[PDB]
RNA sequence: GUCGAAUUUGGGUAUAGGGGCGAAAGACUAAUCGAACCAUCUAGUAGCUGGUUCCUGCCGAAGUUUCCCUCAGGAUAGCAG
RNA sequence: GUGAUUUCUGCCCAGUGCUCUGAAUGUCAAAGUGAAGAAAUUCAACCAAGCGCGGGUAAACGGCGGGAGUACUCUCUUAAGGUAGGGAUUAACGAGAUUCCCACUGUCCCUAUCUACUAUCUAGCGAAACCACAGCCAAGGGAACGGGCUUGGCAGAAUCAGCGGGGAAAGACCCUGUUGAGCUUGACUCUAGU
RNA sequence: GUGGCCCCUUUAGUCCCUCGGAAUUUGAGGCUAGAGGAAAGUUACCACAGGGUGGCUUGUG
RNA sequence: GCGUUGGAUUGUUCACCCACUAAUAGGGAACGUGAGCUGGUAGACCGUCGUGAGACAGGUUAGUUUUACCCUACUGAU
């Protein structure tokens, strides 16, 4: 057992954690080996080329260093002397080579730094300066295109480790000195217009969901992301402000100008035609759900919808369900009359099908629930024609419009539809 | 207490034999090896016939429909010929292999006695 | 009358296995299941690929390859198993007849109804549904 | 449980393919076999290069012997610096046999071409001072053989670069048993000589 | 009795390996089964495995593999629980076929050939222990 | 089959029943072992089987009719005294 | 746990277990603390281990590929590579399973003969199984099946030695109890110990 | 013309009853009226108790 | 009416092979549950499955019923 003890680390560390005044020489016997090992790492199937590897076999030097790193990181607190430069050695092993290290060794160092920060050996203010620069470097597109670069796994590890760090730091009280510092790097990433704000948006969404970053300073970051030029950043911002919306709307600085800038930049202004329909629809949803909720006025929305309000168009049931969400009690009903007369011309016309007509009437009555004086009695009557329609979609739809105007403006309806209380209320109030 | 099916279902989120092992789906599969069996009473007579042995003569009808008598499987000549050529190219090469092979149509790939009668 | 019981084990005590006694259509890529996992047994001799389909008009019959089974009137499980009992409705290829629709598209599949009980006769005789 | 049916009209979505439209689209992947290297090629030692990592020990010994024999025909080529790169880390190997075979190989390549030793001297001394600090004593003992055989050929740029690492590693492994001490002392003589 | 087992194995198999002796592959070929597999069952794969390649020189093996790779993939092999050849290549090929048959939930591989060719020994070589009985006598 | 030894054996001694011992067969533990033997609680008990002791006279049946978580032991309609 | 020697011994800690002198936060029993009330009581806070969380381990049970780009789809590495074309020609022992050859014979064609003790007869001695009653056949009815019933064939005392066709005349397998016990497991309720 | 064609949870009681030595105030129990709706496998190592032809066919799809 | 064989083959035989022969015909009385004599549970191993105890898609091996002296029939004997 004695001759094998230097080979068995798991027993050595349990012995050292008991009586660490002893086992000094046993620790130096391994620190010297670790030093000599790091001083090294610092510096195909074709008939011709050398044969390749499977991706899971490693070197005996690396297999030893991966063990020694854990041993030293777990007994550094017992030996503060002879280990003061150890975490700095790890840090400059990582952020000066990035490439001459195998993935297992990188992962091991990344976990040992995290536990060395859980213990108060290392501070977050100097672990952040190790973790963040590796994200940008392994999202390079030139580092991630080796043979067996583990770039995606490393980018996931560093991200979840940052999350654990900030979750650690914001437990008792919110470390404002840290949050205010690592929001500045998100701001200074979103400036770089290529794609690097991905690691700001993807992180701020996580921290909002974990409730760690409920602050006005953070919603500005996602506003700037939504106002960005890159599609996968704009979408991150839009899906953040969606998730029916979340409480972040109640920490905005100017929602009306936000919606105006969005509608001007992305959809209408240059007509760059970058977003696909699946993303344009998600932008429409955000705009309409902000507008209806906060009583906004843009008036370009209501002509932008009209191109897409045709039953021969791709997935219109989402578009028309957002059309209603941008209606108010406080907008000129003529610009909605044109919309209702487009829908009526193209969905409840002659020959149209049952689903088409029912969709039209259902998306008109939920408009009129917000903007009641946006369609007049003459077309209201044309649509309550379809009460007894034998199809069971159009009947259920027309009954909703009738019950909507039975409580709001029952004089537009005819005597046949005023249902026993609207008529009685009108008979007393007409004299 | 932690090792109870109650506590397990609580911490995670019915059929006889659902444990830490062997979820719903697995129990039904493993019961196949046993209970293809025939139920009886104590005196001896069939209560419940074995599986796939119900022993009832059903009403075997087939209703009229305009969808019978119609062409069920159609193909244009140009697509047909291109499909012939590509697969004649593909299926001569043994190193090649078609992926689905079940959704694919593979089915698309004188005499003197009239004068003399054995007797003349 | 359709499923025969099959018993497994040294002391045969487990049955759980069912052999279909009648003629069957399995498909083109059948590839039997493993023995520990197969319950339904469709033996190779009771496996048809071609039928004897008659056009009522033309007084003509043809030995056509079967493409599918759409409707066996008994318990639509039997449709998925592909049991060719009497009255069963099948899709058969008709490219040998040179049928073409208005537009010039060649027809290569049509419905047919089997007229015989092929458990008694090795023949699967059928009538086209025009 | 009908024989014919429609999903629905499904406003907003693509319409459908009717009922009988045949779909003539497919994909055909092509199988790929290994080569198995059954026919002799001039690039054959490049394949035996990587057998220095083989988990077996006789494999590595016989590979080192083959590379030893094939020295004069490969001494000036594109294979020698990768040979030394891949074989130098066997200084920290678990076997006296493999370490001895590497000693023989470095003697042969030293008799032939010493500029390559002069070029690869740095990783050489790194692995030597790693073996000097190795927790395993079989490896800690056979360090000075590599050191002396290295000094035999290159000799003075090794001390021009690294002197103190060598001296303190030797004084460490000496403890400051029968023949390893003699080898350490001969290495000390040669080291102090090249320090003169 | 034997040919019933043959056809059972084929009908249960998704892949069929055809084991040949490198001493006399054309003797040990069995072309009629390949013709049956062509006409009856094109959805099966039908590859060749030269075995007992340790008994002949390397150039004979390379020649036969070249001659037979024109038609069928044709791996070369040597069967032993200790000292093997072609194991990883065959593993790679089988997992290729597995990746192709991603919907079946399992993929069966039959071993066809003359007697005394090394089918049981190839299986014992893949599993790396004695799974199937082996003997120098044929049956 | 083995026959100079992991040998064969006498007497003394130790291990006791949900226990012992086991070069492991669920083997052995006084002809009893996948839980010894003796007595008592004990006329233990289901379920089902078997049997149930003299004469004569008068009357004299019954088999989905309705239900308790499907068998099921049942509870009831009707029949007769 | 594996099971002489020799040879071989590649990779995975996703899962399940085991382990870590592993921070904080979360879950969080009793006692103890605070608030309300006239009080019984009610509420809140604090709240050990364990769990959760994240590190190690495969001559632990499992298990069998890796990475990257936009679950899918394209790409390329696959180091379970034979170190050599000498890579496998591989003991002794065994009441172990199996095939073939020589020798040898009544195993066989194809049976025959001889010896001893019985059987056999005699003196003496003297049981057991089983037993509704009994004991000749055929056809018919019939639970596929008569010794008894119907119709026919027949039928003569009392008996000895043999035989094994039938009767003697005394089995497995299948199913069921809401059974008895043995065993197993994150099945239920408990429990020694810790 | 008195509409239309087919059983375990919770709340409330003016001056409801009781808390049995008397009372008051909290609680509790009633009677009213409301609103809601304990438990898996295996046994071939086993044991017990019970049970178990319609003259049918033939050579010709 | 009288005859309708001898053998090879158990990696098997619901059979086939070559010879002799005048010929090498088919069947029943058992197999319309189960009945001379002979081949084809307890222990152990490999495979599939199962968390496991164990089970089986399998495969291999070893593995104790024991009349007639009774009536009848039959064969011979008084
Ligand atoms: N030299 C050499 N011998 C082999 C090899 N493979 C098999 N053998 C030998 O060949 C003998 C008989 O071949 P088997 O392994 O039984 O092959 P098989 O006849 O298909 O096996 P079964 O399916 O059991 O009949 C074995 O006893 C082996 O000793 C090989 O690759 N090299
Ligand atoms: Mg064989």
């Amino acid at each position: 057992r004695a001759a094998m003890l230097p080979t068995n680390i798991i027993l050595l560390q349990n012995l050292v954690k008991r009586d660490p005044e002893s086992y000094q020489e046993e620790f130096l016997q391994q620190y010297a080996h670790y030093e000599s090992l790091r001083d090294i790492f610092m510096l195909g199937n074709g008939s011709s080329t050398m044969a390749g590897t499977n991706g899971t076999t490693m070197s005996t030097s690396t297999s030893q260093l991966i063990e020694l790193v854990g041993f030293v990181s777990q007994v550094c607190s017992c030996f503060p002397r002879e280990t003061a430069n150890f975490p700095s050695e790890l840090k400059q092993l990582l952020l000066e080579h990035h490439k001459s290290l195998p993935f297992e060794l990188k992962e091991k160092i990344l976990s040992c730094l995290t536990m060395l920060r859980n213990k108060d050996v290392i501070t977050a203010e100097e672990l952040i300066q190790s973790l963040f620069p590796l994200l940008v470097a392994y999202s390079s597109h030139g580092n991630s295109l080796g043979v067996n670069s583990h770039a995606k796994e490393l980018r996931k590890i560093i991200y979840t480790n940052l999350i654990s760090l900030l979750k650690s730091c914001n437990t008792n009280g919110k470390n404002q000195k840290l949050n205010k510092s690592t929001q500045a790097v998100c701001f200074n990433l979103l400036d770089q217009p290529d794609s690097q704000g991905i690691w700001a948006t993807k992180l701020t969404r996580e921290l909002w969901r974990r409730g760690i970053w409920d602050d006005s300073r953070t919603v500005e970051i996602m506003t700037q992301a939504a106002l960005h030029q890159d599609v996968k950043i704009v979408m991150s911002g839009v899906m953040f402000f969606l998730d029916l919306n979340f409480s972040a709307i109640h920490l905005l600085r100017d929602p009306q100008g936000f919606a105006e800038k969005l509608f001007k930049e992305h959809l209408s202004g240059k007509t760059k035609n970058k977003f696909d329909m699946e993303q344009k629809i998600s932008l429409m949803q955000l705009l309409s759900r902000l507008i209806g909720t906060h009583k906004l006025i843009v008036l370009g929305i209501y002509t932008f919808f009209l191109k897409y309000l045709t039953p021969k168009q791709r997935d219109v049931t989402r578009i028309m369900s957002a059309c209603a969400q941008a209606c108010h009690d406080l907008v000129p009903p003529e610009v909605i009359n044109v919309m209702v007369r487009k829908i009526a011309d193209e969905f409840v016309s002659d020959g149209v099908a049952n689903e088409v007509a029912a969709a039209g009437i259902n998306t008109i009555r939920e408009i009129c629930s917000r903007a009641p004086l946006a369609i007049d009695e003459i077309l209201l009557q044309d649509l309550v024609e379809y009460k007894g329609s034998k199809a069971k979609g159009v009947n259920m739809a027309a009954k909703s419009l009738i019950a909507l105007y039975r409580d709001v403006a029952p004089e537009m309806l005819k005597k046949k539809d005023r249902g026993k209380n609207a008529a009685m209320e009108v008979q007393e109030a007409k004299k | 207490t932690g090792k109870k099916e109650k506590s397990r279902r609580i911490r995670e989120g019915r059929v006889k034999g659902e444990n830490f092992y062997r979820d719903s789906k697995r129990v039904k599969f493993l019961n196949m090896y046993t209970s293809g069996k025939e139920i009886r009473n104590k005196k001896g007579n069939l209560i419940r016939a074995a599986s796939f042995q119900d022993s009832t003569i059903p009403d075997a009808r087939v209703q009229p429909d305009r969808r019978w008598f119609g062409n069920t499987r159609v193909i244009s000549q140009d697509a047909l010929q291109h499909f012939r050529s590509a697969l004649g190219e593909t299926q001569k090469d043994t190193y090649q292999v078609l992926l689905r092979r079940n959704k694919l149509p593979m089915s698309l790939l004188a005499r003197i006695l009239d004068t003399e009668s054995y007797a003349d | 009358e359709m499923f025969k019981v099959i018993k497994t084990g040294k002391s045969r005590s487990k049955s759980w296995k069912r052999m279909i006694t009648k003629h069957t259509f399995v498909g083109e890529g059948f590839t039997r299941r493993p023995v520990k996992m197969e319950r339904i047994i469709r033996p190779s001799a009771l496996r048809q690929k071609k039928a004897n389909v008659t056009h009522p008009e033309l007084g003509v019959t043809v030995f056509l390859p079967i493409l599918a089974v759409k409707k066996n009137p008994q318990s639509p499980m039997y449709t998925q198993l592909g049991v060719l009992t009497k009255g069963t409705i099948i899709e058969v290829n008709v490219s040998e007849l040179g049928m073409v629709t208005a537009g010039g598209k060649v027809v290569w599949g049509k419905y047919a109804q089997v007229t015989n009980e092929p458990d008694r006769d090795g023949c699967v005789n059928a009538v086209l549904l025009v | 449980k009908q024989d014919f049916l429609r999903k629905k009209l499904k406003v907003g979505k693509p319409k459908e393919k009717a009922r009988n439209a045949t779909d003539t689209s497919f994909v055909s992947k092509t199988i790929s076999i290994r080569n198995q290297h059954l026919d002799q090629n001039p690039h054959d030692l490049t394949k035996r290069l990587t057998l220095l990592k083989h988990h077996n020990i006789n494999v590595r010994k016989e590979t080192l012997t083959t590379f030893q024999k094939s020295i004069p025909s490969i001494i000036k080529s594109r294979l020698m610096t990768p040979l030394l790169t891949q074989s130098i880390p066997l200084i920290c190997d678990e076997s006296q046999q493999v370490r001895q075979g590497l000693i023989d190989l470095v003697d042969e390549i030293g008799s032939h071409d010493a500029e390559i030793l002069k070029l690869h001297c740095n990783i050489f001394v790194l692995y030597i001072n790693m073996a000097m600090t190795h927790i395993v004593t079989q490896i800690q003992a056979d360090s000075t053989k590599f050191l002396s055989h290295l000094l035999k050929y290159c000799g003075d740029e090794v001390v021009r670069k690294s002197w103190v690492k060598l001296l303190n590693g030797v004084f460490g492994v000496l403890g400051w048993n029968a023949k390893y001490v003699t080898i350490h002392l001969n290495a000390l003589y040669t080291l102090v000589e090249y320090g003169c | 009795r034997i040919w019933n087992e043959l056809y059972k194995v084929i009908d249960s198999s998704d892949v069929v390996i055809h084991v040949l002796d490198a001493r006399d592959p054309l003797g040990t070929r069995c072309k009629s089964v390949e013709e049956y597999m062509k006409k009856e069952t094109p959805h099966k794969h039908l590859i060749y495995v030269l075995n007992k390649c340790d008994l002949v020189p390397t150039w004979v093996a390379a020649a036969w593999v070249k001659h037979l790779s024109k038609e069928r993939p044709t791996l070369a092999f040597h069967a032993s629980i200790t000292n093997s050849f072609g194991k990883g290549s065959l593993i790679q090929l089988l997992r290729q076929f597995s990746q192709l048959h991603t919907d079946r939930k399992q993929i069966s591989v039959g071993f066809i050939g003359y007697p005394n060719t090394g089918k049981s020994s190839i299986i014992n070589t893949l599993r790396k222990k004695k799974v199937c009985q082996v003997a120098p006598i044929p049956g």
